[PDB]
């Protein structure tokens, strides 16, 4: 899996970030230290890291990931990463 | 109920009344047939109310059921407070019916209750019982345990409000509800 | 306090709830102590209160103090009924104070009552104090114990009304008490 | 004023405050001055301030100027009232000018006052003026004496109602002024 | 209150009054008592007044409290100004009681205050209580130094907003604040 | 016009201002034909108006016109004066068109005018037009000469009102005129 | 104000009035003191009127000020219009007495205006006085040149808005000056 | 109707229009069959509409059927008119059916009318149909001839008013039904 | 005149009427000057209108200009739909006078018309006037020939509305212009 | 750290410029001249200057970091850099 | 300096454009035609030109900067342009 796909909301100074759905890699949210959980109404599943969004770009490149683009989206951020 | 019928009795003997006089013979059996009335919800259960009456049907668009009337007992002070409720659900091809929305309250608001608690458990019930995409619910009240007693500003009202499923995560369909309930 | 609190604990039993958990744990102690601000106008006496406020000036002409908040505890159902006073009366050569007139209300209200004769004793009350040539009392109010439990009639709203002296005997002093209260 | 300002000094020490802070500097010379300004009244004559504006005019018909605001400072509290006062008269072949009938509630209404004893001041300048067939005058007002403080009743509002000449002796010219200020 | 017993009393005597008249005797040690109780929160402390009432829930949704009701006084003109105080906080697993919201309230309006410190000091001892997400303060008020006297805008009415933590950094939390209560 | 035209040109140099911008070039000549419009009633009589449209029929009940807008201009202050013009009567054998009736106040309102003579000329009109059995006016009016100017009470609003013929004899006629123009 | 009073003078006589009869007399010099009145805002200067009266404190919150009332006089046919100015800026580290924001308007509303150019006006006097972050100005007003004379729509209402600073640039700071002051 | 069809078209070719576009080709053909809508109330008759529903019961109290609406059309002007009516009977042993009583309306109102004759026309044939005790009747209507064209008054509202029977000679029978329908 | 004067001879021949009688007698000859009033429109133009009022002045911010009340004829059945209209415009150095933008109105609803039609026609007038950065336009309207006849909705309002120029392309400036005309 | 992400409000031709958070670099913030705070209901701490974002991307050019992208989320401006 | 930001309001079809704030290049500002102004409650000066903002991009080539990303926050649409 090359892609992936992390965000942020209200602002980008602190956590929690998204890193990851249903499909991702068990091994790579482990290095990460992500949670899994399911808010309610919701009808999937979603990894979440504490760590403020810098920090995770910084653990992602030593893994081998680059960021291709990043957008705002609503009061969200998104980052796009490609190996 | 004989057992709640002795037990306003002794209020009545400690307040300084006289139990004697012909306005507060029936009370003792009149008040607490009505506290069996106000928390009569911890009997009922969801699967007994909808009554199968969840309809199939392709309409995926919003739904509003407004000014629904609570009356709840608050479970601090043990005094009523009263107010509306206004629910609104997006359907997945299944619709429920108007009335079985507004008897699912019946359920919750017919208990010792905390506002906070009453407006989480109601769009809770709404999200098993349907698997909507989303659920809002709003609860106006006035606390007479603010109004009558304490502090007594006579005019305050709080307002609660639970957002589940795409009313959390969409601003523009939040935005809606929040406007046809005007 | 303590047989009252002791009091409250057995409707908590007795009702399928759990007295062990955060929210009832100081409930009989904090809605017994609001029992006994709801009924403490059995201590509280006229003379007292007045407190040498009746003025002595010759304006024979009709004062009328409307909106007076009252907030009573029904005596069949121990369940609360709200409302409004109004209360208009003539001096004759004695006015009385205005805040005198809302401490009244507050003395018969924060009593085990009953409309008809709560707006009977506000009317004796003042005619006792005064002596003068006309009281009127209006009375409305909304009782829980009809909009809660019971006929669930929610927009019901009884309205009592006792005229004394000189509104009982001349027709056009209650058609004007009528009129300025609107 | 130095007088006065040597006198809201010894108030602002004697509450625990700091009077030599940037919000307590200039505070006991711009509150004596307004002091001033609601006692004003009282260097303020009737002849003075009628003007010679008294017009001979045979027009006998009823004249009500409604929704005149006053502000008074009660003398009990020395805490304000505010309210609406409604005045309407009968002229006998000289009818007044409609400015000066608020210009005498000006006089009456800033001094330290009672709403008995205001209500009548008005209606007695407005006969002693003009010689008119009949004077009506009702005064409603919210006293902050029985909403700030006391009793703590923020919807109470007395009316006082004064009526002279044929307002008092003719039942249907009393129920005429009572539906037009409507 | 001896101290602002006389200190009354000065300024009775500044006015022109007579203070041996019946309405003006017990004027000195009424008014006195009742600057006590307009300036009564600085005795008062926010540990004191919270009595471990705040509440450990899971609810993480808006909980707005409008229309409270304060009742200043200004510390320019030493004039009252009344209002509405509108309050509204994201819990972030720990509710607040729905009267300490408003015993808050009381602690600093009952000061010598200017309505932006008296906005800003509500939403920062909310903050520094409960550690919410987020507080909003709506205060609106009627300045009698407005009304009354100088400029004589009888209408006019000055609203005051202060938003802490994410009512500030998000928009879409402020808009649904700004709408319910209405 | 041209006496006119040169008589605003020496207010506009008498105020400071200067004639020879932009805005202030036609205002003599925009200004003096509005001062010929709000005083163009003088050329009007009640013979030309009426036109013949005085309709013969049997209906002698009551016949109510509510509502009527007029705008005049005092002759103390020469500042303008609005209102609503209530206009009642009871027609003997002879119904006078509703145009009509509102164009008889067009005649007398375009005039400099006192209120308590605007009136009284209405209702004289209507009698000397028609001979019917009774006739009732009332007009309600705002005077900018109260508001804007001297005394500032931008609430207050005069009620005139003058009844002829059985309005005046009879009280149960003028009860239900005041009860539907309601 | 004698070039005035012969100023009304001409236009008495130019009307087809008489100024001999007992209304007109005092014509010319009561009217003339009123239109100095309407016009004397030119003598009055910003730095006069603050009088040092801008507080330094770290509140950088929105602040309103809604319903001040003004009234001003037309420059194209001399003739009046009046309204409700609604205000609100953002104070950075300086704010402004409420007194004073209302003090800023009769000085530009007391003079011959224009709507559009009055709009600006204020806004750019509070942008000069406090150098704060934004400004926002809307004035609603009926123009009796459109109401009385011309068109005769009297229902219509011009409503104009100045937005500077913050409110210009960021539109989720102009959405909740739109909010508040409803 | 063809004749109607071609006596539009002589309408729309006198005002300067062309008869020969879209809008105006089944112009002729669909008013022509609005103006038989607007006076249909020929060719109806009292006792093909009242059915046989009389109804034979023993209640001789008041029945007032409020709010009906009519939409009838003027014979000076041919402009329409709307507004409501006010019906209220006494029956005598023989009660009317609800529907009859606005059906009744509609047979009246349907014609070229004057709205003192319509109003008379109503109550005679509430008289003739039952023979009741007492009728009164009140319509309320808005003249297009007043508010488009003309004196433009677009606030004004002509009411009328007929009492036959007992609501004529008894006076405490029409002082209920002018509070009823209210 | 004379071939309207003949053409509503033959309608009033054409539903069964007596054109005789005395109401029908100058019923040709006044509604046929009715219906010239109506549509008057057509000789006028906008630049004799517009009388050289367009004033230079750096005001670029936003004029809104509300309730504006038209009055128009129906195309289809010839039957009269009344409204409101709300115009507001963004000046680009050029502002139009208030009255101007009114009497526009009155150029284009005084004409047989489509409210579709007649919602675009005043925008697009406008545009070529002024030039401004950009228009909007609100038209609500009641259609008789949908209350009266037909379908028979007597509540039913339709609402059209016309954006040009950046209330087009800029959604944060058709957000206030919906805002302030409430 | 090679990533770092600065953000302005309302204006870009006007300062504050944020340019860091908690666990940010102490001596690049030193060289960029920052000062730290924590606005009220806040929690988290966060690095500002006062200079233009034109400004602050000319002094970052000179210590090696590359602008990736650039987003506009909310009212808010955000860059993105890389070293 | 070369890091450069232009923007744009309601259409990019029509000026004018923003060029520069206060501390911009006194000779590339008289290259483009700019002209200098303050709007009324704003505390700082900015440059604009009143030329759609394709007609700047091709000026701004010929100079020797590089359109490096494009953005669109509020209203607004902003480029990007890097020497
Ligand atoms: N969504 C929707 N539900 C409707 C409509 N009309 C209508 O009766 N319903 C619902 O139809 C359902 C039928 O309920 P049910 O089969 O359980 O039997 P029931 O009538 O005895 O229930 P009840 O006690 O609530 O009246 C009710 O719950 C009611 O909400 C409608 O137009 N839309
Ligand atoms: N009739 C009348 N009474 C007034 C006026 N203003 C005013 O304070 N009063 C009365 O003055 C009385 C003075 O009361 P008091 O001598 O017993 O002392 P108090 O202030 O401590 O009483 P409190 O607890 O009611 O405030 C109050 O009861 C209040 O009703 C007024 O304008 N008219
Ligand atoms: N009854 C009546 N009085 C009127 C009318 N219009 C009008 O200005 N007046 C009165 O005319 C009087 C003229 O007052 P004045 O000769 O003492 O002089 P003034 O204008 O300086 O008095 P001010 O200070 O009250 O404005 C005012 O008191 C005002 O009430 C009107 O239509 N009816
Ligand atoms: N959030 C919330 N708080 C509630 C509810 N009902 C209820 O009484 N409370 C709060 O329960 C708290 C209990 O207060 P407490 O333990 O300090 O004792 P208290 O009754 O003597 O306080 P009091 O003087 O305010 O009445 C009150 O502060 C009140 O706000 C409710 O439904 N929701
Ligand atoms: N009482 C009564 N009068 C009516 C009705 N309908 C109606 O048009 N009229 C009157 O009919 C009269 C006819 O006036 P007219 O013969 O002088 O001629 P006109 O239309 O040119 O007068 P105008 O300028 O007032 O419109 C109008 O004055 C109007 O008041 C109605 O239903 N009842
Ligand atoms: N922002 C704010 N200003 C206040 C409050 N209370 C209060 O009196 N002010 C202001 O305090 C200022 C004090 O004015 P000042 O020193 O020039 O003297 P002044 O009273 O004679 O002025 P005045 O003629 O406007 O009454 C007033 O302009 C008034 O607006 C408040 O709570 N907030
Ligand atoms: N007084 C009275 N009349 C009633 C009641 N309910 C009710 O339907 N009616 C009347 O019953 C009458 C029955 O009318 P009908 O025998 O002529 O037949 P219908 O239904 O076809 O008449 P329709 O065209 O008016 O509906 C109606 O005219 C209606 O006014 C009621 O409670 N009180
Ligand atoms: N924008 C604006 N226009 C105004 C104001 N006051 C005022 O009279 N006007 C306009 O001034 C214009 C002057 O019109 P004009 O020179 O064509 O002459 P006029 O008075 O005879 O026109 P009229 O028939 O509309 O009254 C009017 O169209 C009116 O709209 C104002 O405060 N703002
Ligand atoms: N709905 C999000 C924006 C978003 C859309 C799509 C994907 C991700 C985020 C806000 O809040
Ligand atoms: N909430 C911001 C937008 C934003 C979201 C996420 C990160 C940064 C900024 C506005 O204002
Ligand atoms: N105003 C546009 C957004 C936009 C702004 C600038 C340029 C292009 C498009 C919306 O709709
Ligand atoms: N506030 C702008 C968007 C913007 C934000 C930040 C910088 C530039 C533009 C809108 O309008
Ligand atoms: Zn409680
Ligand atoms: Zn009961
Ligand atoms: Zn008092
Ligand atoms: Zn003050
Ligand atoms: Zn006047
Ligand atoms: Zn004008
Ligand atoms: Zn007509
Ligand atoms: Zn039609």
């Amino acid at each position: 899996m090359p892609y992936l796909l992390i965000s942020t909301q209200i602002r980008m100074e602190v956590g929690p970030t998204m890193v990851g759905d249903e499909q991702s890699d068990p091994e790579l949210m482990q290095h990460l230290g992500a949670s899994k959980r399911r808010a309610l109404g919701n009808n999937f599943y979603e990894y979440y890291v504490d760590d403020p969004p810098r920090i995770v770009l910084d653990k992602l490149e030593r893994r081998g990931f680059r960021v291709l683009s990043m957008t705002g989206v609503g009061q969200t951020l998104v980052w796009c990463l490609h190996k | 109920l004989p057992n709640l019928a002795a037990a306003y009795s002794s209020i009545l003997s400690s307040l300084g009344e006289n139990p004697q006089r012909q306005g507060l013979l029936k009370t003792p059996w009149r008040a607490a047939s009505a506290m069996q009335f106000f928390t009569k919800g911890y009997q009922e259960t969801i699967s007994d109310v909808l009554n199968d009456a969840i309809f199939d049907e392709d309409h995926d668009e919003m739904v509003i059921v407004k000014d629904i009337d609570m009356f709840s007992m608050c479970e601090h002070h043990l005094v009523p407070f009263v107010g509306k409720v206004h629910i609104g659900y997006l359907p997945n091809k299944q619709v429920l019916g108007l009335s079985k929305l507004a008897r699912i309250v019946e359920i919750y608001s017919r208990r010792l209750q905390v506002q906070e608690r009453l407006t989480k458990q109601i769009a809770v019930a709404i999200t098993e019982a349907l698997r909507p995409a989303g659920v809002g619910v709003v609860v106006e009240a006035t606390h007479m345990c603010m109004v009558m007693r304490g502090v007594q500003k006579m005019n305050s009202k709080t307002v609660t409000s639970t957002m589940l499923g795409v009313f959390r995560e969409d601003p523009k369909t939040r935005e809606e509800f929040l406007t046809l309930i005007r």
